[PDB]
């Protein structure tokens, strides 16, 4: 639709100029797309991520009703 | 539903092509703004027309949530 | 090209083969999409709506003698008519449609050849010449692609307006 | 307070979900 | 070198082809954005302002039906048709439209060849007929400047009273 | 649109920004982080929020100042050359 952005062109211009990173991420694109492992690690680390929060957030802020009365739940 | 659709595509006429799995930008797009914010578009619409009426003692259900707007303004 | 829209170029999948081709694809579904399945799809929904529309017209005068046959609008019809009946229509359907599975999903065939087919009909669609049989194919798909629009708004403005009218 | 009737048809649609599983399983065809 | 504005030299990407060229660029707009893009903008809000102001001037004038008529100066206008739903209708519509004109605009500035501001609508065929179409582009893109200035006025005057001229 | 030297190619601000000339990103940037920065004060600084206080010229004009740091990074990508 002509609009929008390229995300392998993102992923090769992100490289400091003082060259303390090298080459940048340039390269990134084909691997992660082409590697489902990478991208599997990276859904699956999100994931456990989210899971903390939903454990530590959920405890402290009852989002259901009458729970927190529930201990063993 | 999803057990059909699993097996439909996996005939040769529905495979979808290998250029399609790495279709990054619209499986984004899509993953992005229709499910997770579509979706979220749609729980908060259930949360006003059936949740919080029902928390209210009013009982809306697939008979008449048509019917009675969540909010008398509307 | 693409006659149906001036402005827009005929999206690339399509080519005239298919009756009642106008090049309208304007999101270029057509690339994605078997373009046989959804062909058959389209047929079976156009034949579908154009017989609640003639259905649905010809009840809005007429029914069958029994009070309960009486009800005026389609929504009405449907909440008066008993389960049993109900049941049994949505069997005859089910009987037709596990008939029709293992030719559907075939690809060496048409999307006629893959909905079931009157023998009588398909006879005379067969005896038929070529340049006849694509002017019916289209004349078919141009009067359902009407019809379905026509059922849809109608069965809108029943629930709405209280009268499909 | 379900009736058996209920429980009755969400057995059938168990089995015509169980019998298209079994059709999909086969399909990813080991 | 520009005819409008001496003192700048003539804008780049303002060749003379285009209709309506009077080298304006001042700030160089046209370097920014693809020219067609732009072109098409014009052109749209030319035709859109001058059915605004003709349905400025008609409804001051002379008005449609019950309801309709109840309203009378067009200030007090886009809330009683919000109120009884027209201003919906139209919008559905526009959007439709608008929607369609996405992927048509979508091909153009992509090599497509589309020119700025062409569809298909020319049932009288006043362009098509002549071969000098030229004399109406010209016409249409200059009174629909005029049509986008005297609304933005008519809005901005009728806004602080000033009755009707 | 790998790049290495001290300043990345224009293609990188897109085809519309890179054919802006850096003084005219940077009087843009300036009047946006102007707009953003006066308008994130006078709602919730200068003047408490509320439910009956939402401008949204205020949350247009706080949405820009992304827009302000993007512009004056555009800006100085163009001045380098
Ligand atoms: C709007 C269009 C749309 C939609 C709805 C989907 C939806 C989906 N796609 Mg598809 N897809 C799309 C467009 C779309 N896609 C396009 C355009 C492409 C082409 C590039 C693809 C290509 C594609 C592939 C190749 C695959 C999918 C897959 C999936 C599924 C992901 C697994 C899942 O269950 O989601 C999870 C859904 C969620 C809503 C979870 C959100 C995640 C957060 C972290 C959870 C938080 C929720 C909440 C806070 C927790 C509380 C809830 C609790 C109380 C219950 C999902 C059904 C995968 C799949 O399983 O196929 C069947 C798969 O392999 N898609
Ligand atoms: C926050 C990070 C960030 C950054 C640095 C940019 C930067 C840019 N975007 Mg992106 N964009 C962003 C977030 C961002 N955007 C988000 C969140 C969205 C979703 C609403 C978009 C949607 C978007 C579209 C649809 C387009 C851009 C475009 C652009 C470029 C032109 C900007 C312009 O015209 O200014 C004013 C520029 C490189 C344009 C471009 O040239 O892309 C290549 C373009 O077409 N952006
Ligand atoms: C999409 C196709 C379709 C569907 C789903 C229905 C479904 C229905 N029709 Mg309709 N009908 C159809 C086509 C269809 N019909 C056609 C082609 C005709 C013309 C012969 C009719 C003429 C018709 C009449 C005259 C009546 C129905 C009635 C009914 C209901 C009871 C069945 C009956 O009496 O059959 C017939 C049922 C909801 C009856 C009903 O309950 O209406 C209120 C009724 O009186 N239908
Ligand atoms: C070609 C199909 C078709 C035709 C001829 C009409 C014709 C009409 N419609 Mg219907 N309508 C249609 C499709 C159609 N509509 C569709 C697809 C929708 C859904 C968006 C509607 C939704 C609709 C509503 C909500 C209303 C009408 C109304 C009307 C009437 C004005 C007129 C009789 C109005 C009516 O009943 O007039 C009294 C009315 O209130 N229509
Ligand atoms: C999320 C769960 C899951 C999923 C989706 C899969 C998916 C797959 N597995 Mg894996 N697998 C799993 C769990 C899973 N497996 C587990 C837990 C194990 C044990 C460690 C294995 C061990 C395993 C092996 C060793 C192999 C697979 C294989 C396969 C493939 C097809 C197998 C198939 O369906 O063939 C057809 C199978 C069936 C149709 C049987 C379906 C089972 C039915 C539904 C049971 C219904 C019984 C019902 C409950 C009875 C109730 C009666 C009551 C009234 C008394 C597919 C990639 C094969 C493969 O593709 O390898 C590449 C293969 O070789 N799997
Ligand atoms: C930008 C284009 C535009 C827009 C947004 C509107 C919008 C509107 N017009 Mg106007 N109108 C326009 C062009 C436009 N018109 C033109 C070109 C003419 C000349 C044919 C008219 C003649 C006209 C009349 C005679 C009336 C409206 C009316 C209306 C209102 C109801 C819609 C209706 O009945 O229209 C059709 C609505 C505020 C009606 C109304 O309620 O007045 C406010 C009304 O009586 N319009
Ligand atoms: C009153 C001034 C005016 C003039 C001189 C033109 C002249 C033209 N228009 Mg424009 N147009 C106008 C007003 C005008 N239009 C308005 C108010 C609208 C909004 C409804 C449009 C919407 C419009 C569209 C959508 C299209 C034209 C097109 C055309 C051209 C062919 C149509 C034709 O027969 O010409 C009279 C021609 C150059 C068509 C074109 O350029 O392609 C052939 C085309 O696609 N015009
Ligand atoms: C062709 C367009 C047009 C015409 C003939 C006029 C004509 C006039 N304007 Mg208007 N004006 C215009 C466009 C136009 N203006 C535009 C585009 C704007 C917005 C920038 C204004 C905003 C404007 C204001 C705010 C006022 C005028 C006023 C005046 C009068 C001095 C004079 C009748 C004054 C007036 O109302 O006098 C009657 C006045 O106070 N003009
Ligand atoms: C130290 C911070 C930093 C720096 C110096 C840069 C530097 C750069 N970025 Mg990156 N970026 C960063 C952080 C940073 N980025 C972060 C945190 C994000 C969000 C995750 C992004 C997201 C991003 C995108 C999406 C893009 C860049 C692009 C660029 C380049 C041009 C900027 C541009 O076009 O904006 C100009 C922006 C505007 C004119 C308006 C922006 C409007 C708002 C932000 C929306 C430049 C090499 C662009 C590039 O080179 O890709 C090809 C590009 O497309 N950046
Ligand atoms: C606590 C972090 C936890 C997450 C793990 C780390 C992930 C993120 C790593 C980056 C952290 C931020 C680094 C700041 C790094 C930073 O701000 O400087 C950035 C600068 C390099 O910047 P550029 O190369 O982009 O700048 C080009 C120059 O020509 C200036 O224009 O490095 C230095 O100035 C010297 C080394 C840092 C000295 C910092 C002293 C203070």
């Amino acid at each position: 639709f002509g609009i929008g952005h390229n995300m392998k062109e993102i992923l090769d211009a992100h490289r400091p100029p003082g060259g303390r990173l090298g080459a940048g991420h340039r390269g990134l694109f084909d691997t992660i797309t082409n590697s489902l492992h990478m991208q599997l690690g990276l859904a699956l680390a999100s994931l456990g991520v989210i899971t903390s929060l939903t454990a530590q957030h959920m405890y402290a802020i009852s989002p259901y009703a009458f729970m927190a009365k529930d201990f063993t739940t | 539903l999803l057990l059909f659709a699993g097996w439909l595509h996996l005939q040769p006429k529905f495979s979808p092509s290998l250029s399609w799995f790495k279709n990054n930008e619209s499986r984004l797009n899509h993953h992005l703004s229709g499910l997770f914010g579509v979706s979220s578009l749609a729980w908060t619409g259930h949360l006003v027309h059936v949740a919080i009426p029902e928390s209210r003692g009013t009982h809306i259900g697939w008979d008449n949530f048509l019917t009675t707007p969540p909010h008398p303004d509307g | 090209m693409s006659k149906s829209i001036p402005f827009i170029q005929r999206p690339p999948a399509l080519t005239g083969e298919m009756p009642g081709d106008v090049g309208f694809d304007p999101l270029g579904m057509s690339e994605n999409l078997n373009l046989g399945y959804m062909q058959a799809a389209e047929l079976k929904h156009c034949r579908v709506a154009m017989l609640a529309v003639v259905g649905v017209l010809v009840t809005q005068f007429i029914h069958l003698p029994a009070d309960q046959f009486s009800a005026t609008s389609p929504l009405d019809a449907i909440a008066k008519v008993p389960l049993a009946g109900h049941l049994q229509i949505f069997g005859l359907i089910a009987g037709l449609e596990m008939g029709s599975l293992n030719r559907t999903y075939d690809d060496s065939t048409d999307a006629w050849g893959k909905l079931i087919q009157d023998p009588s009909g398909a006879k005379q669609f067969a005896a038929k010449s070529a340049a006849d049989k694509a002017k019916s194919q289209l004349q078919e798909i141009k009067n359902g692609r009407l019809a379905m629009i026509a059922i849809m708004g109608m069965l809108i403005q029943t629930a709405l307006f209280g009268h499909p009218l | 307070m379900v009736t058996d009737t209920q429980v009755f048809i969400a057995l059938v649609l168990a089995l015509i979900s169980a019998l298209l599983a079994i059709r999909l399983g086969t399909k990813l065809y080991v | 070198k520009s005819a409008s504005i001496p003192f700048m030299p003539k804008p780049e990407k303002l060749d003379g082809t285009v209709p309506g060229d009077v080298g304006f660029d001042p700030l160089g707009f046209s370097n920014w954005v693809n020219l067609d893009f732009l072109r098409e903008a014009e052109i749209k809000h030319g035709r859109i302002c001058m059915l605004a102001v003709a349905g400025w001037v008609a409804v001051d004038l002379g008005l449609h039906l019950p309801g309709d008529v109840h309203n009378v100066g067009s200030l007090e206008a886009h809330d009683t048709a919000v109120k009884f739903g027209a201003m919906s209708q139209i919008l559905l519509w526009t959007s439709i439209f608008e929607a369609i004109s996405t992927v048509g605009v979508v091909q153009m500035l992509n090599g497509s060849g589309r020119q700025p501001g062409y569809f298909g609508f020319d049932p009288l065929n006043f362009s098509k007929d002549a071969a000098s179409k030229a004399k109406l582009e010209l016409n249409e893109i200059k009174n629909g400047r005029l049509a986008m200035l005297a609304f933005s006025g008519i809005v901005t005057q009728a806004a602080l009273g000033n009755d009707f001229p | 649109t790998y790049w290495e030297g001290k300043a990345p190619p224009s293609k990188v601000l897109g085809p519309v920004v890179s054919q802006i000339p850096s003084p005219a990103l940077g009087v843009i940037s300036l009047i946006c982080l102007g707009v953003g920065t006066y308008s994130v004060h006078e709602s919730n600084i200068f003047h408490t929020l509320t439910a009956d206080t939402i401008n949204p010229g205020y949350i247009i004009g706080s949405l820009l100042t992304p827009v302000a740091w993007g512009t004056h990074v555009a800006s100085w990508i163009q001045k380098q050359n």
